[PDB]
């Protein structure tokens, strides 16, 4: 039978399509789920990355500060913690279901304290204090659909493999109609909470009406991004569901931030290490060289990292920016290689945090070609004589001429105007466009210097600066051809 | 312990055959049942409210305390003992709404017996001819509309449901609850008052031996609960964060935490606060942002930095900034929460998205502060 398409490359996974609700044959037919070998969570690509060391890298006097400063490896978040901790052992210890909103900005430790609040809410159940319980992390951001979840969510506790449709309705089955002697108590992490929230908003009530039922024993612990998120984008179901109770995690203050960097540098600064001055290779406690990181370095890094954003992950990743400058310099004056008293001074910081801030874009309007300043000379012009933020390209070109013709008695338009309409040569005519007019505009829409509308006629379409015009005024009258006329 | 005991009988999944403030809804909905299964017709109930008001918990409360699978029997007043078979099904929790008529097959006939496919309500109808009496409870019914289509296709779930509800010689009820002549019969839950909200309290609490809040206190939680729309879950989570602050800061607890609950979890920033924590180059970037967005509304972080480069050299204050300097005080303004920056299409002749201010603060305390700073006027 003749097909009028075909699908050569359909990938189907392996999931039943029956829910949880037609496993057994009533409600006193479901056993003690706690017991089964499959429920409740009861890797093999760990091995595939493995190779064998043939060689012996050397770690320099920075190589610890760099790799201790990284952000795999609680001082600041102490009141946070003790909420949250609390919350959640009252509902572990009642046979509760509770909802815990947490939001914040990036990097202000969310994930951070709900998986130490997750370890030690573990620990307490390993000392039979609490009931144990079972603990599933689901991350938005981190699934191909968002109805994934419910794939994810109950093959963490039943241990089978089912579409999300059947997957919800056994979701739904289990949280209300299984007693809770034959239960155990799930708490679970929806991280990028913003990332599940679709048009129908089905996901979002499931999760927050599943914490409504008497039988459920469902811990769900939401961070969020921002506190106004079930006011602007969800219902006054979910917003009703999700509760009044909202823990913010503020931005770190620059004692938190300095905190949190003199904790991953206790150990290592005013330290002593010997150091081989033939490979370089240091080793904590050959030559006894003692490094230091500045406390006023750290201080100016963390004032600067709290009033921008507040983020242990910029803090951290601007100190290893200094230690890493600091090395390479290192590296640079003593000549080694990749096989008394070292520093990260101040002026390794303020690199460090001004090599984000220095403006390439006039940089790189001051490095270019003659015809594509004239280009940007001529429309800076336009903007100028006819006030409009959009200018036709048939008015560049008429302009650029008009530029060309008019201070022809400068000596570089007398040396340039034979390149610029006929490549310097004889035997080729007189060019309507200059020599790489297109070139030039293709280059300056590859930078993101100009938008082009999308029309077919070259003349009538128009051109904009999406750059701002004072600092293409300041790159033009850096030029002295373009400054001089 | 009591405090443990008290936030578990205050979490919004919490339990307690009428409830303490819905004893005229639920002879409303005694008397639908009574006409119901009496007289052996089949009936429609639309139950509506806003949120919180208890419409799922009387149903619940219902279903379990007054009541093939789920055979059960309803006891008249005149007490016949009559044989019924009530399910409650939730909406939203099902993949589609055309498997619901399927899934009340699925509530309904046995495993042992063969499992006929329902594929709408004309199997359905065909399958309750030889019937004791059926009663499904619909919740969020108002989420069995369709949100894509138009209004034909939208109600094509809910008139069948209507029709099979409807429909004679058959015993198929239907309430559906839902938020906020064979038309359904009407019953609105209203929003609690402070009272009300008092006595499910106390009603809650007396299975407690000792109260750990002073009524006052509870009376003050349930005025403040008792707004336009005010719910019962918005009480409990107040209650339970004020135990949650009583037994993190260290008895009757007092009506004062109750005012910790209603300051700690209610930011309420003020922009004195912000722009009085700012210094004077963040608070003149402020000013030519709102001076910019004035002559222009529609403007980028680049136009906006063109207008701050053109009143620093009219007015000559200090130096004039590089425009990433410029762009990161308008984070730093993101930080603070006054300024925020959007990425949002353009709707010129060339539309590409761009990086677009908008201001949440309000003019007045905003002029009211830059006012009292003299080297600020001419950005005013
Ligand atoms: N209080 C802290 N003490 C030590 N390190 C911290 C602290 N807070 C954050 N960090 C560091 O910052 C990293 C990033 O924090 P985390 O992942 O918790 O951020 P987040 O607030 O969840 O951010 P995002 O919204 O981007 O997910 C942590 O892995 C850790 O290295
Ligand atoms: N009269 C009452 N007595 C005791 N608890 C009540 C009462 N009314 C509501 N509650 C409790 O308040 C919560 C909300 O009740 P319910 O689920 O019935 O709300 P609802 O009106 O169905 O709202 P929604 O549209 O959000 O579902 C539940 O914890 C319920 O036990
Ligand atoms: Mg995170
Ligand atoms: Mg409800």
């Amino acid at each position: 039978v003749i097909r009028k398409f075909t699908k050569k490359n359909v990938a189907r996974a392996k999931k039943k399509y029956t829910p949880f609700s037609k496993r057994f044959k009533s409600i006193a037919a479901i056993p003690d789920l706690t017991s089964l070998p499959e429920f409740y969570g009861n890797s093999r690509f760990e091995n595939k990355l493995k190779t064998t060391q043939k060689h012996q890298i050397v770690e320099t006097i920075f190589s610890k500060v760099k790799k201790q400063l990284n952000s795999s490896y609680l001082p600041a978040r102490e009141n946070e913690f003790a909420s949250i901790y609390l919350s959640a052992y009252s509902a572990i210890e009642s046979d509760s279901a509770t909802t815990i909103y947490v939001a914040g900005t990036p990097g202000v430790g969310k994930t951070l304290t709900v998986r130490e609040v997750v370890k030690e809410l573990l620990s307490s159940s390993a000392q039979r204090e609490i009931p144990d319980f079972l603990y599933v992390e689901i991350n938005g951001l981190k699934m191909v659909k968002p109805t994934d979840c419910y794939e994810t969510l109950w093959n963490k506790v039943s241990g089978e493999r089912l579409t999300w449709a059947a997957s919800m309705e056994s979701l739904e089955f289990y949280f209300k109609r299984v007693p809770k002697n034959k239960k155990k108590t799930i708490v679970v992490l929806l991280d990028e909470l913003d990332a599940m929230v679709t048009k129908s908003q089905d996901i979002m009530y499931n999760f927050f009406n599943w914490t409504t039922y008497e039988n459920a024993k469902l811990i769900v612990i939401a961070v969020a991004n921002t506190m106004d998120l079930p006011e602007r984008q969800l219902g006054n179901k979910i917003t009703s569901r999700i509760g009044f109770t909202r823990i913010m995690f503020t931005g770190y203050t620059h004692e938190e931030l300095k905190n949190i960097i003199d904790l991953r540098l206790k150990g290592l600064n005013d330290s002593f290490f010997y150091v081989d001055t033939k490979t370089g290779n240091a080793i904590l406690i050959v030559r006894k060289v003692r490094l230091r990181m500045s406390a006023d370095a750290i201080e100016i890094a963390s004032r600067k990292v709290a009033s921008v954003s507040g983020d242990a992950r910029r803090a951290l990743k601007v100190c290893k920016r200094a230690a890493e400058i600091a090395e390479k310099h290192y590296m640079a004056k003593h000549g080694y290689g990749y096989d008394g008293v070292q520093t990260v001074h101040i002026t390794h910081v303020m690199k460090a945090l001004n090599e984000t801030l220095n403006s390439h874009v006039i940089t790189f309007m001051t490095r270019l070609s003659f015809t594509a300043k004239l280009f940007i000379y001529a429309l800076l012009n336009l903007m100028k004589k006819n006030g409009s933020q959009e200018q036709e390209l048939g008015d560049i070109v008429d302009e650029i001429k008009l530029l060309i013709e008019v201070n022809g008695s400068n000596k570089f338009v007398m040396e340039i105007a034979k390149t610029l309409f006929q490549q310097g040569s004889d035997n080729i005519s007189e060019q309507l466009r200059i020599i790489s007019w297109d070139f030039v505009l293709n280059q300056l829409l590859d930078a993101g210097i100009l938008f082009k509308q999308t029309m077919k006629n070259d003349r009538i379409c128009c051109v904009k600066l999406n750059i701002s015009v004072e600092e293409a005024k300041r790159a033009m009258n850096e030029d002295e051809t373009l400054r001089n006329l | 312990s009591i405090f443990l005991r008290t936030k578990a009988l205050l979490q919004k999944s919490s339990e307690l055959g009428a409830l303490p403030a819905r004893t005229a809804e639920y002879e409303q909905v005694m008397n639908f049942l009574a006409k119901a299964i009496s007289e052996h017709r089949s009936d429609s109930l639309y139950i509506t409210g806003p949120p919180g008001t208890g419409k799922t918990a009387q149903l619940d409360m219902i279903i379990r305390q007054k009541f093939l699978q789920n055979l059960s029997w309803f006891e008249l007043p005149d007490g016949r003992l009559e044989s019924v078979a009530v399910t409650s099904i939730n909406c939203i929790s099902l993949g589609e709404p055309s498997s619901i008529f399927q899934k009340i097959f699925d509530s309904f006939q046995d495993l042992n017996g063969p499992t006929l496919q329902i594929k709408n309500m004309q199997h359905l109808q065909k399958f309750l001819e030889p019937y004791t009496t059926f009663v499904v409870v619909l919740d969020e019914m108002d989420r069995l509309l369709h949100a894509n289509t138009s209004e034909t296709q939208s109600v094509r779930t809910i008139l069948e449901l209507f029709l099979l509800a409807k429909l004679p010689t058959v015993s198929f009820v239907l309430i559906g609850m839902a938020n906020s002549g064979l038309l359904p019969q009407t019953i609105v839950f209203q929003p609690y008052t402070a009272e009300q909200m008092y006595e499910i309290v106390i009603q809650k609490m007396s299975s407690l031996p000792t109260i750990i809040f002073q009524p006052m206190a509870i009376k003050f939680a349930a005025k403040k609960c008792a707004g336009n729309t005010g719910d019962l879950r918005k009480l409990f989570d107040v209650l339970r964060g004020s135990i949650e602050i009583y037994e993190l800061e260290k008895g009757k607890i007092g009506l004062n935490y109750i005012a910790k609950v209603f300051s700690k979890f209610v930011n309420n920033n003020s922009t004195r606060t912000r722009i009085a924590k700012l210094n004077i180059q963040q608070k003149l970037i402020l000013c030519t942002i709102i001076q910019s967005l004035k002559l222009n509304s529609d403007a980028t972080i680049d136009e906006s930095f063109d207008h701050y480069i053109k009143a620093i050299t009219k007015t000559d204050t200090l130096a004039p900034l590089q425009r990433n300097e410029f762009l990161e005080i308008c984070t730093i303004l993101e930080t603070c929460g006054l300024v925020s920056i959007k990425k949002t299409k353009c709707k010129g002749k060339t539309k590409r998205f761009v990086d677009k201010i908008d201001v949440d603060l309000d003019m007045r305390e905003f002029y009211d502060e830059m006012t009292k700073i003299s080297i600020l006027k001419p950005f005013l």
